[PDB]
């Protein structure tokens, strides 16, 4: 597709996120997990480290866990599997 | 009997529901409300809320 | 008019008053 | 709105029907409520109909019905004795029409006179049949309705709206007078009581701000007090202050000294306010408005609201409450306004958390902590036995303190029981016009402020004059209201003043116009009254022949539109545009009053769930339509979060807010408390409801 | 996807997280220390605030709720102020006006609620109605008078192309929108004249397409030459590069077209981007366009007078007709009341005819901003007849404008008919919301289950019945029986072919398809007969007529269509014993 | 119902919902009606047990 | 190609209103110079005005000196329309003393060195032979408009009353473009710029001051290369 | 005064002659002040040379067709009339371009006398086929602005030439829109956006550096009536 650049709450596009996923529900429940699991990382990176990994790219000064989530899903590093 | 009480004729809904001995399997969408458990549409079927999500093999390795 | 203080308001009415209007408290 | 608090006929009471069981058919307008009731003027809520207010000449019976006035014409020939006729005997004859042509002796002119009959319709009766006639006309409207100029150009809705609309201004600090009104204005403020009135007549001896002082034809004299800041019932100002000199010669009836609204004796609501019915750049897009900032810079729309605060110091069980600066663990310098013995002192200006009435109560000796033990046993203090409930000023307010009002047990006044000192502290503040308050007009356009822009990105006439609102055009066609473009056109003529050239005789649009309205003086008030104004022809007349401002230019051709230049890009505007002079007021639905918020608060007794208003901190309420709006979106975890960890359920409300602030993930909900209430109600109930596991 | 907060309100919705982040900034001590700090609003609290508000969307949700629409989800920025700042195109969806209406502000908390917030329920996801597919973003009103000023065309304006020779040569002609604007910004080339200029990045439309590149022309770079206006250049700009050139006068019909075409062509960022580059062009060229209101914009009709006698002539031998004796009570009730309906159009006739084509009022009128025709005559022209409480028609009637001012009688006769239609919307909106009540109570255990219930069973839908003569009419109510609904069995036309096979979902190129290829009825797929046992399955459903996709495997569908039906209640009027 | 079976109630309570709302210039897709309609039709009624 | 250079030229109206014509302009620059020299005078114009009054019996805005007929807020909005010019920069007072009958005017204030007040017919208050009115005001330099500076946000006592001070010398501004607009296409505008001011300073001055902050400005983007 | 903040200034390049300055940040007002000045400024005061009238021989009435090219006349025009070119001689020079035979005409066909610089060779003209005979006197002079075409003066004195619109500017299109960057300390602050698209005579860091150079003096203009007034200075970065 052909844009200007999205600002905000809009980038990613939501129409390339949704390339990766079946419907909407399933991009909500995917980012809300890798969100939980980023979240457990930053709480646990002083004690040791269980499997709770990441941010697989590069975060900013002061970024979301959600945000960077959403990043790492639309940079195709994640893998989900329906129930 | 939960989804019918808090409808409308609340005094006539129970008291027959009572006779019967009847049960409520919290199938419906304003049953789970009331209880306050998610509702089985939307994000809240067995489908979505099971998703099992990690990162990839090549991006594990990478970092 | 009929009262003392009053400020000059030039009227656009074209129509004679017979009664004037009771005390708005009565 | 005081007088028209007054003079109201509310058909819902103890004895009369109720608001739920009210048919449709007694809110109509009955055609018998011709100069008993008003058409226009009711609530626009759920109360249409069920509250009226009474007609302007109006009387009522030693029954109880309500009488009005009838001129009596003999024989095709008007006469000026007045009957007084109910609704029975108005049915029993055939009444006539105001503004028809008498013949400067009661004779009718023309041979058909319309007339009213008997079962509300209207027919064409020879002059012969007719044997009553009105007084006047608006005879029909209301006190308020009477007040809207060019009424009989507005729709009724619009009507309705601006008679609502005109008994909620507020009283600014200046209170100017219309440049275009109606003849009820100085009867509405003499006859609402706001307003000294000199009983009898006399010489002025001594004016200040507190007092006047007439010497009377014989001997006497009579000080009249003033009311000075005092507060109203609704938050307002009412001040009164005279407008006679020191040596003045007054007469009987004649006004002494201004009130809230009033200006040199006759009511004044709002300011003159020069006026652009453009669209500009979307900031006045749906009846949003865009004023100037000339109007925050000068003190136009300002007003002043006037708070009260009480706390009571009783005799509780363990103890007395006690009204004292010493105060339990508290800094020194929150302290510093209040004086020796608790209050604080006048002029002292306060903040959203400070202290007015520092009060400590007695709490006894309770379970300490042991945590809490081992820091009182390391930092040396003692238990501080008792408790402080102080007196602070509530969230969102400022301002100087006025006064304190104090009572007393041992000054012997009749507190109730129990409380021995009881006091007042008025605060008061200055509030300038902002984005979010609502202004409005006389004809029903409202309209929340937009935008306030600067002074010089502001359109602005060929002159010079940058104009001070910007109403929306979208707005005026297809609501009916074209009150407001006429008041415009002759407000631009009243501003600008006229002299009407009658060297070749008198104009054909003008020969019915009065003497001495041919010429006019700049800001020369004007007065067309309501169902007998100025007509169209008269306004095109006078708006083709207004005077230059100083030079010679006239900035509005005969249209009644001007040449507006730009003030931002710099290019005139393609077409002209229509300016004016309205007259507009500041209403009572600030924007401070209505702003609230919550995180966390109070929360109520038998279930677990947030209070409810802006006097309470208070939650906004999430009901049904919303659920079914949050369902049909398909969120289901917002749903989950917003009725458990939000309201009831009372272990996880702490647990939440631990989490937010030790930066954690939120946990799981638990069941509401609610659902435990509805199980026990039931349980009580003799039924046995039992959950279920697997 | 933004809305104003203003500053006291977002600080105490955002105490907990600015607290936290200010005692970690070192700021405080501790979490006492730290709300002490908030409550007394120490200026370091501001920089705190921008960055916990940074990138955390809010709910704002306007009461009464009707449909699905009325919550939506903004990220937020902070406003100087203490009123919340809306945008201008979201005040359909919402229903609101600024006349003093108030909006309540949610909160998401977990990541699950801020990624449903996100995604779900943002703003600039939500571009059409879940009733019938229509855009509700749409620019209204205002930008709808600055486009349709912008995009029409005034013959004989100034710089006008003309073939004019002989001695010298056309002179209207431009080599790129770069020279008409500077042309337009000297005082030469008004907007709306019709030019000639040589567009390099707009790509034609079809059959200019097709006739000088044929198959390919890749628009970024080949030249043509259009004789359009200038206002359609700067209007077609907006547009992305794909589009084709429109050239048509923006009515408000066709401002929809536009929409729905690039909702259904495009991405949902793409058709966001546009939407809102509409809204500025459109207020921008409202501004500059004249329309005020004044008493000389009104016109009264020359010929008022002439048809209010013709026909009080006939008025009054209908009554010296009664008084004769010849017809009852109700006859010349009936008979009055036709002679004035008739009166009535006459004279609204007259001046729609009277009024030029460039007036502001007709402007508004015709260009779909806002308002009827019928509003515009009984400002100029006749108020007609008028109703009574019982609900018969009172004939007088009402024989004056508003413009020329109401008389004593007609005003209090007119207070009748205006306080019932008052009272008469204040109940209607309680009775709506008790049946949309009942509608979802019904309908809430209807949600998708499947993707196919796999049946052969479907309803036949009418599509555009036959002629007398014979060719095929297009069916009016086709958009609402036909579209959005999967086939059921194939199309097969008269000892042919397939046409559209089985299981597509039957749009515009489909339906369009078969009315050329001639057939008249399809066996389509229907929910009445969706064989799955608990809630219908999702091919049954067919389209999401607020997506454009298929329906997903959780939708509540019974909620959505109880909110879509009763949700235009409050204009249902009765009439004026079915 | 009783007359013309279960298919012509459905085709005639789409049909008078539709023109309520057609004559107001207001558009409601058909599937909308159909959610409800298939709602009422779910039931059958003993006559032999 | 034109090479001629626009010149400015006064022509003198009244006292403290002139009239200046800038000729010759390129064709549709008139109301582009026009608009930015009025909206850089409008604005930004450096004048002087009274912050704070402090009256002797007084404590706060809403009260009543006894024997003056206007009140304090009154008083207040007389003293907001006061034109006085300042020559230093630190915060100067100035006081007023009057006891009696008669009518207290901007007159009878007594400035320091420097400052001056240049309508001494305003009327101000007052007065009966109760009344005594003892009010020291305080002057300061600044532009724009700046709203009431709050008691607490300085270490104010009580008896201070903090006032709406505008500070903008320049009262109306307007403008007039003539193009030629002849066949040969020799085409030039002729600005013609009236300044209005409040009598504090010179509308020479004043259009001198709005040309200097717009050439300070403008000098950004000629320092580029 | 003082400015108190100081503006700063930072282009950004999007082609080889295409930006977007910015601006940043401006004391409250000033973005319009200063927006739509260097806008005009920008557009109508930056000197340059344009074709302003053509002669091409067989051609004096029958404004229809040219023999022997493909294209006709309207295209002919406003193919000259894009063509960018340079001047230093203030008088009107006259150009020639003389091809023969079938083959594509560019703007490197044209022979420049003294002084003139074509900034395009590769840019299409016209086209011929089949031996046409393309002779086209053109005149180049120098102004600023845009001009529309200039009418027939000495009627009988040249009764072939067809004058054209002269575009003598080098910048082509300038658009700008303000913001409301950090409103939080310091009571709502302006950033203004410029976008200059120019032709490849200049460069858009060059156009804009004229542009302040002409504000500068037209304003110093005012200026020197008083030079002992207080303004806004903004002192030392
Ligand atoms: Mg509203
Ligand atoms: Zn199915």
């Amino acid at each position: 597709g052909g844009y200007d650049t999205p600002l905000g709450i809009t980038n990613p596009p939501i129409d390339e996120l949704l390339d990766r996923v079946s419907s909407k529900y399933a991009l909500v429940i995917y980012a809300a997990k890798r969100a939980r699991q980023i979240n457990d990382y930053y709480n646990q990176l002083g004690e040791g480290i269980l499997e709770y990994v990441g941010p697989l790219v590069e975060p900013g000064l002061q970024e979301k866990p959600l945000s960077i989530a959403l990043r790492e899903i639309h940079a195709d590093l994640l893998e989900h599997t329906e129930g | 009997w939960l989804s019918a009480a808090s409808f409308q004729e609340t005094t006539r809904v129970l008291t027959d529901a009572a006779i019967n001995c009847r049960s409520d399997k919290l199938n419906g969408l304003k049953e789970n409300v009331i209880i306050g458990k998610l509702i089985p549409a939307g994000t809240g079927i067995n489908r979505y809320r099971n998703i099992a999500v990690q990162p990839t093999e090549e991006a594990r390795a990478a970092a | 008019n009929s009262v003392p203080g009053a400020p000059n308001r030039v009227s656009f009415a074209k129509l004679r008053e017979p009664l004037e209007v009771p005390g708005l408290l009565d | 709105s005081g007088l028209t608090h007054k003079r109201r006929l509310s058909a819902l009471g103890p004895g009369g029907l109720s608001r739920e069981r009210a048919g449709l058919e007694v809110r109509d307008v009955h055609p018998s409520h011709y100069g008993r009731m008003c058409p226009i003027e009711t609530p626009e809520g759920p109360n249409i109909g069920l509250i009226g207010s009474l007609s302007v000449y109006a009387r009522v019976n030693p029954f109880g019905f309500i009488e009005t006035p009838y001129r009596k014409v003999v024989d095709g020939v008007v006469s000026d004795e007045i009957v007084y006729l109910t609704a029975d005997e108005e049915d029993r004859h055939v009444v006539a029409q105001a503004n028809s042509p008498i013949d400067a002796d009661g004779r009718f002119v023309e041979p058909r006179v319309l007339v009213r009959r008997k079962a509300g319709e209207v027919e064409y009766v020879p002059s012969s049949e007719v044997d009553y006639m009105d007084v006047s006309p608006r005879q029909m409207v209301s006190v308020a309705t009477a007040m809207i100029p060019f009424l009989e150009h507005d729709d009724a809705n619009r009507a309705l709206m601006g008679a609502n609309m005109q008994r909620q201004a507020v009283p600014l600090v200046r209170s100017e007078a219309p440049l275009v009104g109606t003849g009820m204005e100085l009867r509405a403020a003499i006859d609402a009581g706001d307003v000294v009135v000199a009983e009898e007549s006399g010489v002025i001896e001594e004016v200040s701000a507190d007092y006047i002082t007439v010497m009377h034809d014989n001997g006497t004299r009579r000080t009249y007090r003033m009311r000075k800041f005092a507060r109203s019932n609704h938050g307002t100002c009412a001040n009164q202050c005279p407008i006679v000199d020191a040596g003045d010669r007054v007469e009987a009836g004649q006004v002494i000294a201004d009130g809230p609204c009033t200006d040199d004796g006759e009511m004044a609501l709002g300011k003159n306010l020069l006026v652009a019915i453009m669209p500009w750049e979307g900031h006045n897009y749906e009846d949003a408005i865009i004023l100037s900032n000339r109007l925050v810079e000068e003190d136009v729309l300002t007003s002043i609201h006037i708070e009260e605060h009480e706390i009571d110091a009783r005799d509780t069980k363990l103890g007395a409450e006690e009204i004292t600066r010493d105060i339990p663990n508290i800094s020194d310098e929150v302290l510093a306004d209040l004086d020796e013995r608790g209050i604080v002192r006048i002029g002292a200006e306060v903040r959203d958390g400070d202290i007015l009435v520092g009060k400590v109560t007695p709490k006894g000796e309770t379970e300490l902590t042991p945590e809490e033990r081992l820091l009182r046993a390391i930092f040396g203090e003692k238990a501080r036995e008792v408790r402080d409930t102080s007196l602070k000023v509530p969230h969102g307010e400022s301002g100087k303190v006025i006064g304190i009002r104090v009572f007393s047990r041992e000054d012997e006044d009749e507190l109730p029981a129990g409380v021995n000192e009881l006091v007042r502290v008025y605060v008061a503040q200055k509030r300038k016009i902002s984005d979010g308050d609502k202004l409005a007009g006389r004809h029903g356009n409202k309209g929340v402020i937009g935008k306030i822009l600067p002074v010089e990105d502001m359109p602005f006439l060929a002159d010079g004059t940058p104009v001070d609102i910007i109403l929306n055009t979208h707005g005026v066609p297809r609501r009916m209201n074209i009150g407001q473009i006429l008041e415009t056109h002759l407000g631009w003529c009243a501003h600008s003043g006229w002299k009407v050239d009658a060297a070749k005789g008198v104009p054909d649009w003008a020969a019915r116009l009065p003497d001495e309205l041919l010429e006019a003086q700049p800001n020369a008030i004007v007065s067309t009254p309501v169902f007998d104004g100025a007509q169209e022809a008269e306004l095109q007349g006078l708006l083709s022949c207004t005077l230059p401002n100083r030079d010679g230019d006239v900035l509005v051709d005969a249209d009644g539109k001007a040449m507006l230049f730009d003030g931002r890009s710099g290019e005139p505007f393609p077409y002209p545009v229509t300016v004016g002079y309205m007259y507009i007021m500041k209403l009572h639905h600030l924007v401070d009053d209505k702003i609230h918020a919550r995180s966390t608060g109070p929360y109520s007794m038998i279930t677990q769930q947030p209070l409810g208003g802006k006097a309470q901190f208070g939650g906004q309420r999430f009901g049904e339509m919303e659920c079914w709006a949050m369902q049909a979106y398909g969120a289901a975890y917002t749903l989950q979060e917003l009725l458990t960890i939000k309201s009831d359920d009372t272990v996880g409300r702490v647990k939440v807010y631990e989490a937010i602030v030790k930066g954690e993930n939120i946990p799981e909900p638990g069941i509401p408390e609610s659902f435990k209430v509805l199980l026990k109600e039931l349980q009580s109930l003799c039924l046995n409801v039992e959950v279920l596991s697997s | 996807h933004q809305c104003g907060l203003p500053k006291l309100m977002a600080l105490e919705l955002f105490k907990p997280f600015v607290m936290k982040r200010l005692v970690d900034l070192n700021h405080a001590q501790n979490i006492k220390s730290a709300k002490r700090m908030v409550e007394r609003q120490r200026p370091q609290v501001w920089d705190v605030l921008e960055e916990v508000i940074a990138e955390h969307p809010v709910l704002l949700n306007r009461a009464p709720t009707l449909h699905r629409l009325g919550i939506q989800a903004f990220e937020p920025m902070l406003v100087e102020g203490k009123a919340i700042q809306l945008h201008p195109l979201v005040c359909e969806a919402f229903n609101a006006d600024f006349d003093g209406d108030q909006m309540a502000v949610h909160l998401p908390l977990s990541a699950e609620a801020q990624a449903e917030a996100r995604i779900l329920m943002l703003s600039s996801n939500n571009i059409l109605s879940p009733a019938s597919g229509r855009p509700l973003a749409m620019p209204r009103l205002d930008m709808v008078t600055g486009l349709y000023y912008l995009t029409t065309e005034v013959p004989g304006d100034t710089g006008e192309y003309q073939p004019a020779s002989g001695d010298h040569p056309e002179t209207g002609v431009y080599s790129s929108p770069a020279e008409a604007i500077m042309a337009a910004d000297r005082g030469v080339l008004s907007v709306r004249a019709k030019i000639k200029v040589r567009l390099t990045q707009l790509r034609p439309p079809v059959e200019i397409e097709a006739e000088l590149f044929g198959h390919s022309g890749w628009q970024p770079g080949d030249a043509w030459m259009a004789e359009t206006t200038l206002g359609r250049v700067m209007f077609n700009e907006l547009l992305p590069l794909g589009y084709p050139f429109v050239n048509k006068q923006m009515h408000k019909k066709v401002q929809a077209a536009i929409i729905n075409d690039l909702a259904e062509r495009y991405p949902m960022i793409v058709v966001a981007q546009t939407v809102d580059k509409l809204k500025d062009a459109g207020f921008y060229w409202a501004t500059r366009s004249g329309v005020t209101v004044s008493m000389a914009d009104v016109l009264v009709p020359p010929r008022k007078k002439e048809i209010l006698d013709h026909y009080e002539e006939r008025a009054d031998k209908v009554e010296k007709q009664f008084q004769r004796g010849a017809l009852n009570h109700d006859e010349r009730n009936e008979a009055l009341v036709e002679i004035w309906k008739e009166a009535t159009d006459e004279v609204g006739q007259a001046l729609r005819e009277h009024y030029p084509d460039d007036n502001p009022i007709i402007t508004i009128v015709d260009s779909g901003a806002t308002g009827n025709f019928t509003q515009t005559r009984t400002l100029a022209g006749m108020k007609g007849l008028v109703t009574n409480p019982k609900g018969e028609f009172i004939p007088r009637p009402v024989k004056s404008s508003f413009r020329e001012g109401l008389t004593v009688l007609e005003y209090f006769i007119n207070t009748h008919g205006a306080r019932k239609g008052l009272a008469d919307t204040a109940l209607r909106t309680a009775d709506s919301g008790y049946l949309t009540r009942r509608l979802v109570d019904v309908s809430q255990d209807v949600i998708v289950r499947e993707h196919d219930c796999q049946t052969e069973r479907g309803i036949v839908v009418e599509l555009a019945e036959r002629a007398p003569d014979g060719t095929l009419i297009r069916d009016p109510y086709i958009e609402t029986s036909a579209y959005a609904r999967t086939l059921g069995t194939d199309a097969v036309d008269e000892a042919g072919n397939v046409i559209v096979e089985r299981g597509q979902d039957l749009g515009d190129p489909e339906i369009d398809a078969l009315l050329a290829a001639g057939i008249t009825q399809v066996k389509v797929r229907s929910v009445l007969t969706c064989a799955t046992s608990t809630g219908v399955c999702a091919t049954c459903y067919g389209r999401s007529m607020a997506t454009g996709k298929l329906v997903d495997i959780g939708e509540a569908v019974g909620i959505v269509a109880a909110q879509s039906i009763g949700e235009p209640g409050t204009q249902l009027t009765m009439r004026t014993d079915i | 119902l009783r007359v013309q079976g279960p298919r012509e109630v459905q085709i005639h309570l789409v049909r008078e919902v539709q023109e309520v709302y057609r004559a107001q210039g207001v558009s409601i897709h058909d599937k909308h009606i159909e959610v409800i309609v298939r709602q009422m039709l779910r039931r059958v009624t003993i006559i032999d047990s | 190609l034109i090479s001629q250079r626009p010149t400015l030229s006064e022509d003198v109206l009244t006292d403290n209103r002139s009239q200046f014509v800038i000729e010759p302009l390129e064709p549709g620059f008139g109301y582009t110079l026009g608009n930015s020299l009025r909206r850089t005078l409008l604005s930004s114009i450096p004048g002087a005005a009274v912050t704070s009054i402090r009256i002797d019996g007084v404590l706060h805005e809403f009260t009543t000196v006894p024997g003056v007929k206007e009140d304090v807020t009154e008083i207040i909005l007389n003293l907001k329309s006061l034109v006085v010019s300042s020559e230093e920069d630190e915060p100067v007072t100035m006081y007023l003393r009057k006891q009696g009958p008669g009518e207290v005017t901007a007159g009878d204030i007594v400035p320091p060195a420097g400052v001056t007040v240049h309508n001494p017919g305003m009327h101000i208050a007052t007065l009966n032979d109760k009344g005594k009115l003892e009010v020291e005001l305080v002057v300061e330099r600044g532009r724009g408009y700046v709203p009431a500076v709050q008691n607490r946000a300085s270490g104010a006592e009580i008896g201070r009353i903090p006032v709406d001070s505008i500070y903008s010398p320049v009262l109306k501004v307007t403008y007039k473009v003539d193009a030629t607009r002849v066949e040969q296409r020799t085409d030039f505008d002729k600005l013609i710029l009236d300044v209005e001011t409040k009598n504090s300073i010179s509308p020479r001055d004043a259009l001198a001051s709005a040309g200097k902050t717009l050439v300070e400005l403008f000098g950004l983007a000629r320092e580029l290369n």
